[PDB]
């Protein structure tokens, strides 16, 4: 409206600015953040670690991969599946397989056995 | 009356529905963010304060990984996936709203898509975690249930999956609640046209009244009621001058400003402490459904219960899991008995100067003649000596009768 | 007090002894039929034999020593009024949450 | 021993006591009224920290309702009220304490 | 502070005093509206009612 020059949302948070000089609507999102999570096997085992921005889509952020959990750097997606090692988010597990490397892999729910009714 | 007995005649097969969450959403916090957003004045204050910030993080994440095992715990009982066979005859017993459907994208069941319709189910540091187990995957876990137990009974819970005719299995399951073979195989048809009406009122019965699956919606609304009143405690002063830390950063001197701050650091800090302490509880809460719901998937979907309530009401004979959002809900076929008619009863039957007792059932009188009956159904049975043993003497018993024992 | 009330119960304590009375009476009259569906009565001696059998004992043992079974019965009931009047500890937790 | 079994020759019917609590007082508390009594003043000076008061409401109605879901759920087991005959002849057992 | 005390109080009692009102309706259902198989969930001994 006219004399309205600001925007709040449900939770009283700003969400909408009109410019003072000329008359436009900008919506304002929050910028960029998330918890980062470090995916790693044990020291004992290896040094290589995969990282995973929570919620991060992967433009804000040696392979990249976008999952509904977040981003995760440094682990290749492997198409075939096992049983889960470290849960990383909806549906997907990264473990260290083998050169030898972090893998991620949408997990396995088990062996698909049907009974002879 | 000292001689009067009452024993059904007929039978009704009900299906019930249980509704029990499983688990609720989990949410993290980053304590740096909400109490003191970019500023770096309140964020040194903060580092002052103390390992409080860890505490809390340590508890959110100690309910996050709680939330997923009792997931697991509920839903990955089955060690390995079973699919129902390709031919869907189950001897006149129709599973097809149970069963998944694989016209639907979701791969899911008809109930199981309601239930997901009636339930659907801000940003200063507060996350929301994705859980662990898809909805296709949790899916995938039910329909491996209902296949085992259609195909298997409960043979694939106790080990390895046992083929067997599903009417087979509703005869072991009635013997199991006290009634004969015969009378399931003799009323194979009535049966399994109630279970299929019962099937069938299931979905209208969730449609008509959403308040059956308010349990879920609460769990939901609850969190969503927190998160809310959390960001609100944002705008709140707390006595401080203003909310906002730049006006206060800006319009005052530093050490005046350092006890405005700390004021809105120890209000922040104590409405963080008050979420994190609901939700431990809310997290107790749900954990103990989500146990009984383990056992209710160990007791009335991988076997028979002959706990009474526990699996339905009346006489358990099976149950069936399906997923909703957040939950699960059980649907509890057991036999209730109807159309009783009253009959006049004896303790034992004296004969030859013996008294006879029943090995099963017990004794009825239309009137004028004497049967052995089964307890839960009339089925009478001329007495004789096949189902009839003698153990004592006549004199001793209180109530008994003379008649007549065949051999 | 300050602002601090108690709300009076949903049901009173006469309608708490009167779901008492019926489940006494169904498990009397009835024996475990009205939990699981109609109630269907049945002669008390011959519940007592159903549940014998149910827990492994023939029902000629019921029946031979029925005046002895209802004599112990009587002196447990009894007895059971003497032990909670004696001792008010028994019903301590009731009284711990108070 | 390897060829020694025991075998009761008798029988107790005991009864025994459980003592389980169902529920608890339902208290309400005016925030108001506690934290300010009635003046004014301070009834402005809270309003500034927020809704606490509002949560605290909203977990004792929490708690009452859940207290009378309690008793519900204990005690509601039966739709039916069942009435014991007024011949009190049960082959012998006297159930007139309970 | 205090009042938000003896609410978290008030929240962990009304918890156990749920977990000991549903263990009641589970007797209720299992010792008294049928007998019981299960060991000393409903008295000492061989349950009978
Ligand atoms: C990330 O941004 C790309 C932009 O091309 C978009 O296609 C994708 O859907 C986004 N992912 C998420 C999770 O928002
Ligand atoms: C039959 O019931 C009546 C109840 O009025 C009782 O007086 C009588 O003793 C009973 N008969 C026997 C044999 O117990
Ligand atoms: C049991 O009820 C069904 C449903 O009405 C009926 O068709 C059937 O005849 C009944 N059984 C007997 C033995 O009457
Ligand atoms: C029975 O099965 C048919 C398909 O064979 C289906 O159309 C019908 O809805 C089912 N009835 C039920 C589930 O009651
Ligand atoms: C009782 O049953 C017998 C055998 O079926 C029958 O001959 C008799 O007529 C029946 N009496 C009544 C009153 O139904
Ligand atoms: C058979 O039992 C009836 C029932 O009391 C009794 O009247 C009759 O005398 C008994 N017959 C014999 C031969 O004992
Ligand atoms: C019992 O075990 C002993 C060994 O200590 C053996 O000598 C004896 O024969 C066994 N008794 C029977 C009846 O097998
Ligand atoms: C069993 O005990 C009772 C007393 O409780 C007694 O009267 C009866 O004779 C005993 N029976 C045996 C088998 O000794
Ligand atoms: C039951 O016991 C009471 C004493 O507790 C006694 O007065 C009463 O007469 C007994 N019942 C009968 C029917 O004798």
């Amino acid at each position: 409206l006219p004399f309205q020059q600001f925007g709040r949302d449900i939770a009283d948070t700003t969400d909408a600015v009109r410019d003072p000089q000329t008359l436009e609507i900008l919506d304002i999102t929050p910028c960029s953040f998330g918890g980062v999570s470090v995916i790693t096997p044990g020291t004992n085992t290896s040094n290589q670690v995969a990282v995973l921005y929570q919620g991060v889509n992967c433009t804000e952020v040696s392979n990249v991969f976008q999952t509904r959990a977040g981003c995760l750097i440094g682990a290749e997606y492997v198409n075939n599946s096992y049983e889960c090692d470290i849960p990383i988010g909806a549906g997907i597990c990264a473990s260290y397989q083998t050169s030898q490397s972090i893998i991620a892999y949408t997990m396995s729910l088990g062996a698909e056995n049907s009974v002879a009714y | 009356s000292n001689n009067s007995i009452a024993i059904p005649t007929n039978f009704t097969i009900s299906v019930t529905t249980e509704i029990l969450p499983v688990s609720m959403t989990k949410t993290s916090v980053d304590c740096t963010m909400y109490i003191c957003g970019d500023s770096t004045e309140c964020s040194n204050l903060l580092l002052q304060y103390g390992s409080f910030c860890t505490q809390l993080k340590r508890a959110l994440t100690g309910i996050a990984v709680e939330q997923d095992k009792n997931t697991q715990e509920v839903f990955a009982q089955v060690k390995q996936i079973y699919k129902t066979p390709p031919i869907k005859y189950f001897g006149g017993f129709n599973f097809s709203q149970i069963l998944p459907d694989p016209s639907k994208p979701s791969k899911r069941s008809p109930i199981e898509d309601l239930l997901f319709n009636k339930v659907t189910l801000k940003f200063n540091g507060l996350t929301v975690l994705p859980p662990l187990l898809t909805d296709e995957m949790i899916a995938q876990y039910t329909s491996a249930l209902l296949a085992g137990t259609i195909t298997s009974g409960w043979t694939f819970g106790a080990g390895p999956a046992l083929q067997i005719p599903f009417p087979m299995q509703m005869a072991y399951r009635f013997n199991g609640i006290g009634v004969t073979q015969n009378v399931l195989y003799e009323n194979q048809k009535l049966i399994a046209n109630q279970f299929n009406s019962a099937i069938g009122k299931i979905q209208d019965s969730l449609s008509s009244t959403p308040s059956a699956l308010g349990k879920l919606q609460d769990v939901v609304n609850h969190n969503a009621q927190a998160l809310n009143t959390l960001v609100k405690q944002l705008s709140s002063k707390f006595g401080a001058i203003s909310s906002v830390l730049n006006d206060i950063l800006s319009r005052l001197d530093p050490p005046e400003a350092e006890v405005q701050i700390d004021r809105l650091i120890t209000g922040r800090l104590q409405s963080l402490q008050t979420y994190v302490t609901q939700q431990l509880i809310r997290a107790a809460e749900i954990r103990a459904s989500a146990n009984l719901a383990a056992t209710k998937m160990s007791e009335c979907v991988l076997g028979q219960s002959k706990r009474v309530d526990f699996c339905g009401k009346g006489y358990h004979l099976m149950s069936f899991p399906q997923s909703a959002p957040h939950g699960v809900v059980f649907l509890h076929v057991t036999y209730v008995p109807a159309q009783e008619k009253n009959f006049t009863t004896a303790p034992a039957i004296c004969h030859d100067g013996k008294a006879h007792f029943p090995r099963e059932g017990v004794f009825v009188s239309n009137g004028t003649h004497w049967f052995v009956t089964q307890r839960n159904f009339y089925e009478p049975q001329i007495i004789t000596t096949d189902n009839t043993f003698v153990s004592g003497n006549c004199d001793v018993v209180i109530g008994i009768v003379n008649n007549t024992v065949y051999d």
